[PDB]
Parts: C-alpha cells; structure tokens; sequence
C-alpha cells in the first residue's frame, strides 16, 4: 500500500495533478502488521491486533 | 478563531503527543481559568487519546487488562476531566467547562473507556444513530 | 450489548406463549361459537326461498353493511372484506346512485374511512363484549330504517370451516320500495301467497322486510364473530411459529457471543499473565 | 483411483502432519498443473487444518486472535489456495481446480475461517441442513 502511495504521491506531489488511487483491501495491510506483530516480541492489543494499530 | 486555540495532535503524529495533547489543551485553559475569564474546552475523541495511551503502555510491556487497557486508564481521563472547575471568588472564580467526546461501538455504554468517562462526568449528551436517521436531529437520546 | 440478546430472548420467549394462550382462548371461542352458529343459520334459508338473492338492483339510495371485529388480533379477516366492500361497492353504482356506509366493529371504522369517508355515515362498535343477541342486532336495524334506503347490503365473513372464511353478500331490498316492483314477472311472483295479516300486503311486507334485514344482521355478526375467533387462532399459530423461529436465531446468536465473550475474557487473562511470566 | 492421489492425514495424526497434508496434496497436484497437464485437488475440512494450524500456534505460545486463531491464519489458506491456478500458454496452459471444504456450525456462514475462506475461493457451493433433512440432496442454497 505503501508503495501505491508512492506512485501516487509522485504524480500529485511532482506532477501536480488529479489521480485516483484505488485500494483493494487496505484492511490486508492491518493484517499482515498482525501477523508480523506476533513475533516482533509485542504484547497483544485488544482482539488480537497489534498495539500500534 | 478569534476566541479559539486548536491543539491537534492527528493520526500520523506519533502516539505520546496524541496521549498528552489533551493534557496540553486543557493547560491552555487552565490559563483562562486561573485568570477570572471562562474556558470551553472540548476534547474530541477522548477515546482516541485513550487508544493512544493503550499502545504507549502496552509498548512500554506494561501489563495490559480489559481491552487491552492499562490498569491506570481510569486515573489517565480523571486527572485530566477534574481540571475542569469553578474556581472560588478567591481564585478569581473563573471557570472551565469540559466536553468529552466519546465513540461508542454499536451504542454500548458497556465498555471500559465509555464506563470509565461516564462514572467521572457530571452529565452526558447520549446521541443515537437510530434517532439520528429518524429526522431527530440533534439525535439526542 | 451482550445483555440486551439475553433479555431480547426473554422477551420472545415470553411472546410466543402470550400468542399461545391467545390462540388457545380463540379456539375454545371458536367451539361455543360453532354451535352458536349452527343455531342461527337456518333463518336466514327461509327469506332467501321467499324473497330472493337482488344484489345488482336499481337501487336510487342504498345502504352497504361491513360486519368486521372489535378487537384486532385477526390476521386477515377485516382488510380482506373492506377489498371485498371495495369492490362490491365499485359494483352497485353504476347510474349514480347514493350508497350509505355502515360497518360494525372498531377494526372497521378505522378500515373504510380510508376509502369512503364522505360516504360514511354510522359506525357500530362494542358488539361482542358479552355475546350476541336479538335484541342489540334488531337495534342496529332500526338504525338502518333511520335511513330509508331502496335495498341494504351486508358483508360479513361466513364461517364455512375453521379455515374457510367465505366473505358472503346479503342483499334485503326495500319492501315496497323496490321488493314488489322486482317480483312483478307476468304479473307478480308474490301474489301466489295469500296474505292472512291484519291489514294489505305492503305493511306485512313492511314488518316482513324489518324482520329479515334483522335476522340476516344477526346472522351477519354471528357468522363474523366466529370467523373472528377462526382467524383469531389461525394468526396466532402462524405468529407463534415466528417468535419461535426468531427465537431460534436468537438463541444461536446468543450462544456464539457466549463462546466469543469466554474466548475474549480468555484471551485477555492470558495476555495479561504472560506480560509478567 | 486410477486418476486419484489421496493424502490422509487423519485425526490421530499430529498437528503438523494435518498442518501440511493440504500443502503435499497441492504440490501432487501442482505437478500436473505445471506440465500442461489438468488438475482437481479436495482438501477435505480445510476447518480442520486451520484447527491443526491452532494447535501448532497456541504450542508456540503465538498470541491469538479471533475465536483464540493466531493472525496468520488467513494467509495458512491463501497461501495454498491461490497455488489454484490457470497457466498461461507461455507457462503450459496446466490448470489446477481446488474444492475446499468448510464446516459451519449451525449454518453459520460468517464464521472466522468461514469468511476467510470465502474471501478466497472464486465462488462458494452453500449447502444447507434444512433441504438436506427434506430429502432434497445435493442440499443447493
């Protein structure tokens, strides 16, 4: 997602223009920081989610 | 704007300044308290400032409770809301009015955050979304 | 939230008895009514036999009864005879003519002001608070002769089984209005009988019209009254199968935020526990 | 059995085994896929291996979330799910059709692993228990 933001951020920063920016599933980025939160040595947020949701 | 102070500490800003940005606004007002005039402060999202606080402590290995929320969670919103007071005609008897904003989930006043906020206020201005869409608008309950 | 699905159970739980027992209470209605009814449906043979069946006469002023419920539990009895008083009175004017609404019952004055309000005149309420007699069913007759109308119309649900509830028309002509002028077929039908009253043939037929418009009214809010109780017990079987259906899925819900609720607290003591271990 | 290959891994098998049974039939079958050739693979209760996948995570004292799954447990069926494939010319033209299975509870269709399946797989054969105890069989929703 971060990386579609860049392409983005690109064309409305530099090029300075309208874009628009379609996201499938931007819940799959607070997912995957789960996943990857498990075993970063965290305590677990409420229902299992990372604390720096 | 002339009347106003707007402290926002947004989503990107890092979770201690959205921790200790009510407390920064409400010693603005403190200022217009201590000094004879009336203040109106309004924390919007106190329960954002409550999430923030979550993961500051959880990250610092406290032990988290219910939700996740620290032990001191209630201590965190009652020495900020019991700030707001009118003072005596000793201290200028100046004044501060708080207005808390908190996100229910569904209309349940059952969680910690709502039940903590809801034991310290005087008040409390419940609205509701099925009143909200009934054209009652001001939804107040 | 997780005690509202608990009372909110407690609360259909209790419906789908309430409507039990209100469909067990229409049926024992039902079966006093049913020999009520059995009574009181042969007088109606006679006058048909004597004066006939005259729905679509050329009637200059008429007056239409709707004989529906008081109370309004029904399920399909009191709207199903205004479609049929709709449309029966889409039927009879046909050369402008004017036709009086009449109907019986509290479901029925608050039924057919909706689509005849200026064409209403008198509504009949509290009539099965005891039972039904003669008497009160001769008095709503008498105030069908406060109008002098050129034939009445009755509508009224008959009770033809427990599940049958055919919306029956009975049409009383005027006698000397209009009764003798539709019975003059090469001649007059009617001059067969010999009359042995006191005085001509008019005013037996007079008394005799008062007497069957009486009798076919009674009969009317007999027949509904029964099939009030019949639709009465059918509604509250159909809606005691839907506050049990409801409370199935109320069940299964409450069941899974049980198991999400003890996973929960669970998972929070477990956390905290190994915060510290 | 001419065509079929079976990959059992029953109940009195350990979790591990469970865990990778769907991921040894997937490459049996991702075999056929890749050489032109055509193929159609069951995993019978993927319900189970996300149950087996459980039992591996909470013994890894791996912190859980919904109905107590540990977070990676969408990507434990994406990850074999999406090696269902069509190839392309360039790559043999092979295909690999997958039929999970999933058990619901009581018809509970929005279920965690119920839903996570269904946000994979293309399309979805519901069937239901009430035209099952009708007679009506195959039971199609």
């Amino acid at each position: 997602a971060l990386t579609g933001l860049t392409v983005a951020e690109y064309f409305r920063d530099i090029e300075g223009q309208d874009v628009l920016l379609f996201v499938d599933n931007i819940f799959r980025f607070t997912q995957a920081n789960s996943e990857v939160s498990a075993l970063l040595g965290r305590i677990p947020s409420a229902v299992g989610y990372q604390p720096t949701l | 704007m002339r009347y106003t102070i707007m402290v926002s500490a947004t989503a990107s800003d890092a979770a201690p300044l959205q921790f200790l940005a009510p407390y920064s606004g409400c010693a603005m007002a403190e200022y217009f308290r201590d000094t004879g005039k009336h203040g109106l402060i309004i924390y919007d999202d106190l329960s954002k400032q409550s999430v923030a606080y979550r993961q500051m402590s959880l990250l610092l290995r406290r032990p988290p409770g219910r939700e996740a929320f620290p032990g001191d969670v209630f201590y965190l919103h009652s020495r900020l809301l019991e700030r707001a007071a009118k003072l005596s005609k000793e201290l200028g008897g100046g004044s501060l009015t708080a207005f808390p904003v908190i996100e229910t989930q569904a209309g349940d006043v059952s969680a910690y955050i709502a039940t903590n906020v809801i034991s310290i206020t005087d008040g409390q201005i419940f609205l509701e979304t099925e009143l909200f869409y009934k054209g009652i608008r001001p939804a107040l309950n | 939230s997780n005690q509202a699905v608990k009372q909110r159970i407690r609360a259909i739980k209790n419906i789908g008895k309430i409507t039990k027992a209100m469909k067990m209470v229409a049926a024992s209605k039902m079966k006093n009514a049913q020999i009520a009814v059995e009574q009181s449906r042969g007088l109606v043979d006679p006058f048909v036999r004597l004066f006939g069946d005259f729905p679509a006469v050329n009637s200059n002023k008429s007056v239409v009864v709707a004989v529906t419920s008081d109370k309004g539990l029904c399920g399909g009895l009191n709207s199903n005879i205004t479609k049929y008083t709709r449309a029966t009175l889409a039927t009879t004017e046909s050369e402008g003519k004017d036709v009086v609404v009449v109907s019986i019952g509290d479901k029925g004055r608050s039924q057919l002001t909706r689509i005849e309000s200026q064409r209403y005149q008198l509504a009949i309420a509290d009539t099965y608070k005891v039972r039904v007699t003669f008497g009160q069913a001769s008095l709503i007759v008498e105030e069908l002769i406060k109008h002098n109308p050129q034939s009445y119309q009755i509508l009224f649900n008959k009770f033809r089984s427990a599940i049958s509830f055919k919306p029956t028309v009975a049409t009383i002509l005027s006698p000397d209005l209009l009764e003798k002028q539709l019975e003059d077929v090469t001649g007059n039908s009617l001059d067969a009988y010999d009359i042995e009253a006191s005085h001509e043939r008019s005013d037996v037929l007079r008394d005799l019209t008062e007497f069957h418009l009486g009798v076919t009214l009674y009969n009317a809010m007999l027949e509904n009254n029964c099939s009030e109780h019949a639709s009465r017990m059918s509604a509250m079987e159909n809606s005691t199968k839907s506050a049990g259906e409801m409370l199935g899925k109320l069940t299964l819900d409450y069941n899974r935020k049980r198991q999400a609720t003890i996973t929960t607290e669970l998972i929070e003591i477990i956390a905290g526990a190994s915060a510290l271990m």
